[PDB]
């Protein structure tokens, strides 16, 4: 798979200061605990499918290799990256301003 | 005993030839094992023989806001 | 779940048969009786020589 | 006695469920306080003005 | 291919003659046959009758033998013929056993297959007697921070839950079966633990439940349950317990830990009363027999912390114990006390003013002290054992009190705020170093000036806050085992920063 790292969530990263809005930076870090510990939940790596004891534990053939066929060949596309950018655009306009 | 003993060998191999399968059970074990199953099959789940499963999900919108400083 | 489960349903309609079958086939070997007793002896002509 | 496991000990609601002076004494007491309060609450719940341009 | 294995099995059945000893019967009733003859049969020695039914001879007597039946007297007619089998009642045990049901006698209620154990042990056996045993150093984790924190147990140990009907006793020892499966699946051989579980007379639905909520967890297969339910005959309510700790002591004769909970033994008393009254026995009082202390004491004695001559091993038994209206001086919960060391003493009271679970720390004891705890754990709760007490001689004064000196209102305002760190919600069990970062937020005096009410949702915060971006700081508690100069200001700065941004 692949993983990033990040910066210190210490000082800055929870002192935005908007107006009055400690509400808003609170959320922003309540969002980096949460999917840490949901990758903390699930691995990097599934689990293994077995193929061989499949075909004799299921011996009624046909129908349970027919599945077994289709869905290992099978693809799963993640989501897009529509609004990873444009969160980022509004950093580099911001930076320029402050 | 040996003597005794064949003689149930005998009687396994006469319910080995069957032909119409359960003759003794009836439409006693076929009513219970067809519901027993479909009772457990309620609790088990509604999944096809060989239909595969595939899907997507979608992800959510990384949305931003603004705060004028500096 | 439906390959091993129904196989235990017959693994018991077997021997439902077999226990009530034996009892109508031995009823009528009298013939067989005047063996059984000769041949019953003769553990016991195995079983009396294990004390002695 | 009570300075062990073994000795008896005294709970909580137990002057009431011996029904002597003293429970009795309290029944009387939360009655006779919450009568007043049945006569407060029902006075000032006539001043509905709704109520009044209906009489 | 199922015809194949039937006709497998009856070749390879044993038909064989052999001899006998048997004896008639004179009068069948109530469960307890008089036979005539037998004229060779030790005392506790098993017999079988001729419908199927075992027999266990307790009563040696001049003219007859009485027997207890394992089963119903319907089958037993008078006039029957009792076989002799020539052995003493023995179960089998071994590692094949783990994550099997089982019912007295070691035969498969749970209908997966039989048992392939190769070795076989009786149910008499003695305790180690006074050198093959060694003073109880190692911890025994439960899971539950009041526990842990107050009243330990080590491993080795005998601890005695006592309360009332419905209160939480079942539930204290169904956690802390959950809670060593962390270091079940790991490496460290010696740190493992087995747990058993005996049922004495319950409904089947409810060990049905419990199976069920021990399967969720993945935590059976490791544990095994011996099931004597409330319809199987009175003698087999009575082998139950002692089938239990014959399994628990072969991981204690091999260097292996364990633990064993009998749920529980004021069932136990019961059905042995029956078989004592019909067997036409002296009373004694409340209709006991003379001898029920001998009948718990060398059950609990059996529990022993060995030697590294003999093996090291171990084996720590939980009894749970019922009593009525709360009166522990009747005759049963005054055996079961004199024999262990301590008790947990649930109330009812506690349990509906929102302590859950509801320990009693004022009269809960165990008298192998802080020496089985953690010196992480011993730091820390030294000082909140000594606050605690503190604070419950003033528990008076709580409901009427602002007139009083600021040193009380200190320790009225302690008080409060360490009982919510002690409530735990069902089927939650922590870890020793979560359990002693929690205590030190609440020892120190970071939370005199947090609402009362919010002590729970802050603990909860601040738990999942530790575990993700903390996580190098509780690998050097549970790897050192104490608590450091260096670990003492690094979890300083911590807690420090977590109150500071923390009601949003
Ligand atoms: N820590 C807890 N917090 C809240 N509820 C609990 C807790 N522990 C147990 N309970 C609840 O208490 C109820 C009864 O508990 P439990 O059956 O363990 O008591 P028990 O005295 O062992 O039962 P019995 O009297 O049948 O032996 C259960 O429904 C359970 O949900
Ligand atoms: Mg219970």
């Amino acid at each position: 798979r692949k993983l990033a790292l990040k910066a210190i969530d210490w000082v800055a990263f929870g002192e935005i200061i908007p107006r009055n809005q400690k509400a808003i930076a609170n959320s922003l870090k309540s969002w980096n605990e949460t999917l840490s510990t949901r990758l903390a939940a699930l691995p990097e790596k599934p689990p293994a499918i077995d193929w061989a004891y499949y075909k004799a534990t299921v011996a009624k053939a046909g129908l349970v290799d027919d599945f077994e066929k289709k869905f290992n060949a099978l693809k799963v596309p993640v989501p897009e990256d529509k609004y990873t950018a444009l969160v980022d655009a509004e950093e580099q306009e911001d930076v320029k301003r402050c | 005993v040996q003597k005794l003993f064949v003689d149930k060998i005998r009687e396994y191999r006469t319910k080995r030839q069957t032909s119409g399968g359960p003759v003794d059970a009836g439409p006693e074990y076929q009513q219970d094992l067809d519901r027993e199953l479909f009772k457990l099959k309620q609790m088990y789940g509604k999944a096809d023989m060989n239909t595969f499963p595939n899907f997507t999900f979608e992800d959510p919108k990384f949305e931003a806001v603004e705060k004028p400083q500096s | 779940s439906v390959q091993n489960m129904m196989r235990q349903k017959e693994q018991e309609h077997m021997i439902r048969w077999v226990e009530k079958h034996v009892v109508q086939s031995i009823s009528a070997q009298q013939e067989k009786e005047t063996i059984a007793k000769c041949i019953a002896d003769l553990k016991l002509l195995a079983k009396k020589a294990q004390a002695q | 006695s009570s300075d062990t496991p073994e000795g008896v000990r005294s709970g909580a609601g137990a002057v009431r469920d011996a029904g002597g002076a003293f429970g009795k004494k309290e029944q009387a007491d939360e009655e006779r306080y919450f009568r007043a309060r049945a006569r407060e609450q029902l006075a000032a719940l006539k001043k509905h003005h709704e109520n009044e341009i209906s009489h | 291919e199922v015809s194949s294995i039937l006709e497998e099995r009856i070749l390879g059945a044993d038909t064989s003659v052999d001899l006998e000893e048997t004896g008639r019967v004179l009068s069948i009733g109530d469960g307890i046959a008089r036979v005539h003859g037998l004229r060779n049969v030790q005392a506790e020695e098993m017999v079988e009758f001729s419908s199927g039914l075992k027999g266990m001879s307790l009563n040696l007597e001049p003219d007859n033998v009485g027997v207890v039946v394992f089963g119903n007297d319907k089958l037993i007619k008078e006039g029957d013929i009792v076989k002799r089998t020539g052995a003493i009642v023995d179960v089998p045990v071994g590692e094949e056993l783990l994550g099997r049901v089982v019912d007295a006698l070691g035969n498969a209620i749970d209908g997966k297959g039989p048992i392939g154990s190769k070795t076989r042990r009786r149910v008499g056996l003695k305790a180690p007697g006074i050198i093959p045993r060694i003073s109880v150093r190692e911890p025994m984790q439960t899971g539950i921070k009041a526990v842990d924190s107050l009243v330990p147990i080590g491993r080795g140990q005998r601890e005695l839950i006592i309360g009332d009907r419905q209160t939480g006793k079942t539930s204290i020892a169904i956690d802390t079966i959950i809670n060593q499966k962390r270091f079940n699946d790991g490496t460290d051989e010696k740190k493992k633990l087995y747990c058993i579980y005996v049922a004495i007379g319950q409904k089947r639905s409810t060990v049905a439940q419990l199976v069920k909520r021990l399967t969720d967890a993945d935590a059976m297969k490791y544990t095994i349950v011996v099931s004597a339910t409330a319809s199987d005959a009175a003698p087999l309510q009575y082998l139950a317990p002692y089938s239990g700790c014959s399994m628990g002591e072969y991981f204690r004769d091999n260097g292996k830990h364990a633990l064993i909970i009998y749920d529980d033994l004021s069932k136990q008393a019961v059905a042995y009363r029956q078989m004592s009254l019909l067997l036409r026995r002296p009373p004694g009082r409340e209709a006991y027999p003379g001898d029920v202390f001998y009948l718990h004491s060398r059950l609990l004695e059996r529990a022993a912390k060995m030697n590294d001559a003999f093996g090291g091993g171990s084996l720590t038994a939980l009894p749970v114990i019922e009593t009525q209206a709360g009166d522990v001086s009747a005759y049963i919960p005054t055996n079961v006390i004199s024999i262990t060391d301590g008790q947990i003493f649930l109330e009812t009271e506690l349990f509906y003013k929102g302590i859950r679970p509801a320990i009693n720390v004022g009269l809960s004891v165990s008298r192998v002290g802080s020496a089985a705890q953690t010196r992480a754990m011993k730091q820390v709760a030294g000082t909140m054992k000594l606050e605690l007490a503190q604070y419950r001689e003033v528990a008076a004064f709580a409901q009427f009190g602002s007139d009083l000196d600021a040193a009380t209102q200190q320790l009225l305002s302690r008080g409060v705020r360490l009982t919510e760190l002690l409530k735990q919600g069902q089927y939650a069990p922590m870890a020793i170093e979560e359990q002693v970062a929690v205590i030190y937020a609440g020892v120190r005096g970071y939370l005199d000036k947090l609402e009362p009410s919010k002590i729970t949702k802050f603990e909860n915060a601040f738990l999942s806050h530790v575990i993700s971006q903390h996580q190098a700081l509780l690998g050097k508690i549970r790897a050192d085992g104490k608590i450091s100069e260096e670990t003492d200001a690094k979890l300083k700065e911590i807690v420090t920063n977590f109150l500071a941004g923390f009601e949003a």
